[PDB]
């Protein structure tokens, strides 16, 4: 769900009406929102890119992609870039929302048990994760970056 | 679901071929829609829709069977007989379900 | 071929049901290694929490 | 919220949000800061209005306080007023959100069963509700008041 | 399943045939069967009202209704109603069969799992079973609220 | 029996039990009586109706008491006439319970696949019971015969 | 036939015939030849084959032949012996074609419904088949005995 | 599909009329003759796969039929027609039960002719089958209930015809 | 599943070692015992059902199991104890031709044995049913098709 | 492997296998041998087939060896032959097997979009397999090359 | 309608191509077989009636189509029945000199069906006719005959069904 709905939600429980403090609080996501939405514009355009530049600062070259490693395989290593396009997908989706709760629902429930049973390594996962940040941090720029940056930590400290 | 999936005249000649299917629902360690899956991915399904239809007769049919329906649009038409044409029946069915 | 064994539960939001419907809350089922990604993303869309995946057959890092 | 709608939509897509999707979110958040406006006015007059429409309710309705009626009593008229507290704050929620699913899963699904047990007529309900619009209509500008009858719309067609 | 199926099941895991001592059992319910059907008819009539009475002794008035409880919001009170009244139907149903199986077959199977997944309270729910009995002995009448207590007390005492 | 009858379509229904289907409940335990004497009828008469099915079943078929047939040999020829029995043991507690669903789960669910197995004739089977039946029915009062006759019908009818 | 089945395989998976498939239909046109010889030296041989199968099986199962038993008479045992030629046809196709699927449809498929009305006893069927195999490999070279049993083995499994 | 009762009520509902007399002795009628009916049911119920067989024997097999370059011949196209037999004997008793032939309308006899036409199925065999049925359940069900049994297995044949 | 030929190639695949000699030793021996296997199959599949009946009648049946009170007790327990021996002796024959266990694990072994203590059915008994269809396969295959026969049956009676 | 995929499709059926489904395993096991040797030849030739063939491959696409192009420079040409050597090693895998399952698991299954992120074109990878097989063809013997020609064949069509 | 000849002629012309010896080949294995066909032609016009005659004989007359409720039950429907069997013998007569089964197509085949269904008349006896009648044909014509003329009949058969 979303900032706005977090609040309300919080709200909600408490039984109290939105009050000044609660409205200040929608006040900064607003303005933080046009920023948000160029951010995105960015990310979705580059982001073939995006996966191929962290991929090779990560995956390939590597232990991974070499006979017995989890990433060898056409079919491993095609699948391996399939999650990291639904973590940046996800990622961007959290980025406009402003809330962390898509990422839990979406991409966090249920991963680390299916990564355990594949034997898919989280740190691996982790260090690819990162290396997108870093990729989408220089293409978004710095005020956006700062946004983007804490729910691809949020991802990587849920697989973590 | 014999009678949904094949139609009801193949489904009477049905007597076990599925046995084994049906004793893992009984145990309720599949769900209804898994058992529905392999009724779909099965030899006698694709003996009696896929293999004596034209590719879009085989899409009819599957709609029939796995939703009741006919086919609502033009782009729904394209979508689905796209995906039978490179790939398998069993794509097919996968999908809608 | 791999089969997952996933056990999950999801609300009925939308409509509260007369039918008592417990299989539908509460399953625990077999899926198809391919089909399970599908059926991940599934149960996340209709809000469904899936409490435990575990790989029922076949091994895990297995090249064929 | 609108916003939650657009990544939803995307999500079922599997696809990043698309140039229309990302300008609907643009044009809402511009037009938070107005919605809080309106938002904040009716919680300021939240107390008068519940009071005032209460008293409307029970003049359009002898019957639901009086000694048959589920109105009568001390215990019971403050109840009614509390539902009428509770609708009103919802309307707030859906004003901020710009969408009527806040207003919705509180209070709108399985309303009718709710009040069917309570034995609470359901048409009486709706007066309340309608009195709260006028109330609150005339505390806010046209244009806001507008805005905000839509989400007071809603609320009466739910309960009918 | 019933009495009458019972007594039956028992002979045939001993491939007995049907004994005298057996026909009184089965003669036995007989005679409890015409009680039953009535207060069954009862219950079914006075449904509404047993599961609202219920609700004011207990479910109402309480944390839960309010906000940041588990019954608030419509569709959770809605919900809980829901559920007191399957208690009540099964709880009837196993009053005519004279058998306690059907209860466990379908509303105590699992149902505690459901509950702490949803998060629900067990022990309110419980409650709310006690409360319906208490309302349902009034209605049945004496003779009728023993048989109906005991179904009651079984649901109670599953979840 | 019949009240598990009318309880489970209650249950699809998801209703309280109708009137109507209370009244035959009522009629049913009244009825329980007679079907209990009908019962200890057929149960004193047991051995003499298995014995005379017996001879007659051998009369009509030779070849299941033959060299080749399954029934030949004097451990064999018991194990038929315990079928028998087992036969008539599940029609009296059909008799009792007023339905042929206890007679069903214990005899008639995959009894052909059971004779398959042990390559017993499943027709020569059917006639064994016919025969029971016509024993049976001598015995009985005519009402009596006329219940009974039904399950004795349905058994013949399932294997078939 | 061997290349119906490839065919039907390939275009379930919408795809061009696997290599494996390729050489699988190779080796069969190369077999074929063969197979044609087989399937010749049972056909002229048929008559006999089905008489000493027959006489062989009235001994296996006296009772098939008894007045209680479906092939009593002239008349049955006629038709019991018209089957038996039936299914020996069918074998010699399955030959030719090096797959039973031209058998399974004419033959297999709804047998035992078409029996059980008939009342025939499907394992006394079964046993003809049997028999029928013996006479046929006594006749036919070991290599070409042990490709025709194949397909004899197949009808005994499917009835 | 309808049923005598429901057939009577829809006649009167679509007039709008109440139930009068007339209708009543129709409804009275149908009660007197249910008993009867549900005994022939559970009769034929027992006796369907003998009461295919007596047919099969009377009219399908040792024919042409059953021989090479005939319709029933191959176990598919064997097995096929005595699946048919045992719908039409179902569906009749539905219909006996029922009082009514407007079940056999609504499913057996809509397309049946169409369906057999592209099959290459022979209708008039499939009639003699029918009739041949009807003759075997006469005798099983007994003559009050014959009379009744007849006339839904005259509808089917007609309705092939 | 996985065979002989297939489980070489793999070991070899996450090694990324080209296959050697002593690999192809390995695959030059199932080669030489395929032929036999090949006869064994077509040997089962023919005597399929007799196997069962023989086995049943070793050791199921005029038993305990077979007596009311017995887990086979019942034609419908009866019926699903003979299917599920079925099984064991299609799904070995499978093995046999394969030349690898593997197919055992993925398709039978696994969760029988919880399914078992869950229903009741007596493991041991089970076991006991599926070393005397060894024993009835391992005549009708011949000597040296039944070592291999053997190897497959005695990895399912492990297992459960 | 052949065996396999028998094995799978009786087991989708839930049957035996068929007659000429265990035909079909008979020809393999003899065929194996034979296959064997073909293998090893190839092992033995793998590093002179894939040097020959890159550089007919350069010279066929003097793009891919470009500044532009994705094989330029040592590492990344290193790379393209790192690949070719993979694909002739499945390649021998699937003579083996005399399937091109074992083949189609690790190589042609996500193929498609490993290359497009990588950005190699994809119809130089097989001209690459093309360029292989005819060096491969020349060492083998004309019917050992028609047999190892399906495997490569199959590759192609793959991507 | 087209002939062999023509049929050459038109493919050169589409190609714009002068005959060449392949297409010249192709015209002079007609030529050959033009004497025999003139020599069957003659002998099917002389014996048109009793061809007809014995193919009805053989499948149509003494079966359920002529006996009541039949198809051909009633003189009216006989003698159309006939009159379509003598069609079907002049068009194929006609094709077997002309060497091209156009004509068939052109004429008896296009819209042949429908007329049928709209009619009612079975599909299946009708070829089965044709197939009588061509068996009949092959006797009288002699057996280098036989074969051109079969395949014209097979032509019509294949058409109908
Ligand atoms: C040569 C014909 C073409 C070519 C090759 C090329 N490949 C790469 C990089 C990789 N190639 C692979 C391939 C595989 N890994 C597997 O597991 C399998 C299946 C057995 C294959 C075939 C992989 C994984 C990589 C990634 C790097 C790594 O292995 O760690 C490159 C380099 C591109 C880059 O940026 O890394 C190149 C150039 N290039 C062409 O254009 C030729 C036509
Ligand atoms: C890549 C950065 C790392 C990696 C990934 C990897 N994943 C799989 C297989 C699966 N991964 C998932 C994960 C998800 N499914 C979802 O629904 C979501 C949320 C959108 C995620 C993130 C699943 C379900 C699978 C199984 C089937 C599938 O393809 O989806 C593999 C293959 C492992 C195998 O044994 O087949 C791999 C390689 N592993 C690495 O090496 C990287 C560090
Ligand atoms: C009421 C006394 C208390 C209460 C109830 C409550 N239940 C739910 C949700 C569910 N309850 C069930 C239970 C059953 N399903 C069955 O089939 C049966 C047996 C016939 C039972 C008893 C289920 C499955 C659900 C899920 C929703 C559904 O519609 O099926 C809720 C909603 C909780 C939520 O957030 O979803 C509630 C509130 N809880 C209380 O607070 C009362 C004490
Ligand atoms: C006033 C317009 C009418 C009226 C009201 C009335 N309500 C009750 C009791 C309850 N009403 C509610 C309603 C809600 N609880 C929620 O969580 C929500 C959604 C946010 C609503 C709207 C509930 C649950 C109760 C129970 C008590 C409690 O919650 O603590 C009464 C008392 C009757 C009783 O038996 O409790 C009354 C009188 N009655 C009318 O007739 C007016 C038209
Ligand atoms: C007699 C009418 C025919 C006949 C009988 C026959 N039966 C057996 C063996 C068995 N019969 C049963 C049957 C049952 N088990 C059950 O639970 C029930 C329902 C309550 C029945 C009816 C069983 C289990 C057996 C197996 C042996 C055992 O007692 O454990 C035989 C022996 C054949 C054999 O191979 O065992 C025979 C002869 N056969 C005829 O020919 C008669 C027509
Ligand atoms: C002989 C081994 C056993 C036996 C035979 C038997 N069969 C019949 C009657 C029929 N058999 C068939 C079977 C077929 N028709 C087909 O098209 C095929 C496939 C090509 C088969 C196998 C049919 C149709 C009939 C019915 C008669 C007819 O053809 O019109 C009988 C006569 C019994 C009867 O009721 O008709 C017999 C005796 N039965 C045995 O006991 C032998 C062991
Ligand atoms: C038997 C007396 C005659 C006969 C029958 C025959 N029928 C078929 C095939 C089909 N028959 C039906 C008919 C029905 N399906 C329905 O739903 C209903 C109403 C409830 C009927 C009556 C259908 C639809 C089929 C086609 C699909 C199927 O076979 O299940 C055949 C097979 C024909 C073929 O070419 O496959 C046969 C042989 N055959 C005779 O000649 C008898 C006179
Ligand atoms: C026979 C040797 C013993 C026996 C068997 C028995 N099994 C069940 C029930 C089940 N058996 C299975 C097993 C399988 N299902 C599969 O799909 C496969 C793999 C192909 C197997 C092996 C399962 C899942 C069940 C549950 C549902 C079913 O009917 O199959 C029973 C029934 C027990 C009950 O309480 O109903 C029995 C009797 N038991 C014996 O007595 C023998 C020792
Ligand atoms: C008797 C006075 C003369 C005679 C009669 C004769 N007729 C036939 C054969 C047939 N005649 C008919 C006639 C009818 N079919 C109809 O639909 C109607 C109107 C209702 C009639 C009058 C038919 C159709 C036949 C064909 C037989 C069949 O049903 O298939 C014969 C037999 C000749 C033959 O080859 O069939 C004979 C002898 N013959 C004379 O010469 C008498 C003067
Ligand atoms: C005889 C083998 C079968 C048969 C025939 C039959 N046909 C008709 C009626 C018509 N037949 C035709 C057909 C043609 N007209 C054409 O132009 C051509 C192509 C050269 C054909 C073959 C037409 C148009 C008619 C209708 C008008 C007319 O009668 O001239 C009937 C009469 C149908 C009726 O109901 O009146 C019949 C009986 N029917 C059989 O039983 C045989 C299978």
């Amino acid at each position: 769900q979303d900032a706005i709905t977090a609040v309300i939600n919080n709200y909600d429980v408490q039984g109290k009406y939105l009050d000044g403090a609660a409205l200040d609080k929608l006040k900064a996501y607003f303005t933080t929102g046009a920023v948000r939405v160029r951010a995105a514009a960015v990310i979705s355009s580059n982001a073939t890119t995006i996966i191929k530049e962290a991929a090779a600062k990560a995956l390939i070259y590597s232990d991974l992609t070499r006979p017995g490693g989890n990433m060898y395989t056409t079919r491993r290593y095609a699948a391996c870039i399939r999650d990291m396009d639904y973590f940046l997908r996800y990622a961007t989706y959290a980025m406009l929302a402003g809330d962390p709760s898509i990422l839990d629902e979406r991409v966090l429930n249920g991963l680390k048990e299916t990564y355990n049973s594949l034997g898919v390594p989280i740190a691996a996962t982790v260090g690819g994760i990162q290396a997108m940040k870093e990729v989408v941090g220089g293409l978004v720029g710095p005020d956006a970056a700062k946004e983007a940056s804490i729910y691809f930590d949020y991802l990587s400290s849920g697989l973590s | 679901a014999y009678v949904q999936v094949f139609d009801k005249d193949i489904a009477s000649y049905i007597r076990s071929e599925f046995s084994a299917l049906e004793s893992r629902l009984r145990n309720r360690e599949t769900s209804v829609k898994e058992f529905v899956r392999l009724l779909g991915f099965s030899a006698l399904y694709r003996k009696q829709f896929h293999d004596r239809y034209p590719n879009t007769k085989v899409v009819e049919f599957a709609f029939k069977h796995f939703l009741g329906r006919a086919v609502k649009n033009q782009a729904e038409l394209i979508k689905y007989h796209g995906l039978l044409g490179r790939k398998g029946i069993k794509a097919l069915i996968g999908a809608l379900v | 071929s791999r089969y997952f064994k996933v056990t999950a539960c999801i609300p009925s939001l939308k409509r509260v049901r007369t039918g008592r419907e417990l299989q539908n809350t509460f399953f625990t089922k077999l899926v198809p290694y391919e089909n399970w990604f599908t059926e991940q993303q599934r149960i996340q869309k209709a809000g469904g929490k899936v409490l435990s995946v575990k790989l029922f057959t076949g091994v895990q890092g297995a090249n064929t | 919220s609108v916003l939650t709608k657009a990544i939803v939509n995307a999500d079922a897509e599997a696809r990043y949000l698309s140039p229309g999707e990302l300008d609907r979110i643009k044009s809402f958040v511009a037009s938070g800061e107005r919605r809080l406006r309106i938002a904040q006015t009716l919680t300021e007059a939240r107390e008068r209005i519940v009071k005032q429409a209460g008293d409307q309710l029970f003049q359009k309705r002898p019957d639901v306080v009086s000694p048959g009626g589920n109105a009568y009593g001390e215990k019971m008229t403050a109840l009614c007023l509390r539902d009428l507290d509770y609708y009103l704050r919802l309307v707030t929620y859906g004003i901020v959100a710009g969408d009527v699913t806040p207003i919705e899963e509180i209070g709108i699904i399985g309303v009718k069963e709710m009040y069917n047990s309570l034995q609470t007529p359901i048409p009486a309900v709706a007066e309340g509700v309608r009195a709260m619009k006028n109330v609150a209509t005339s505390l806010l500008s046209g244009d806001d008041a507008a805005e905000a009858g839509f989400y007071f719309d809603y609320l009466v067609g739910a309960m009918q």
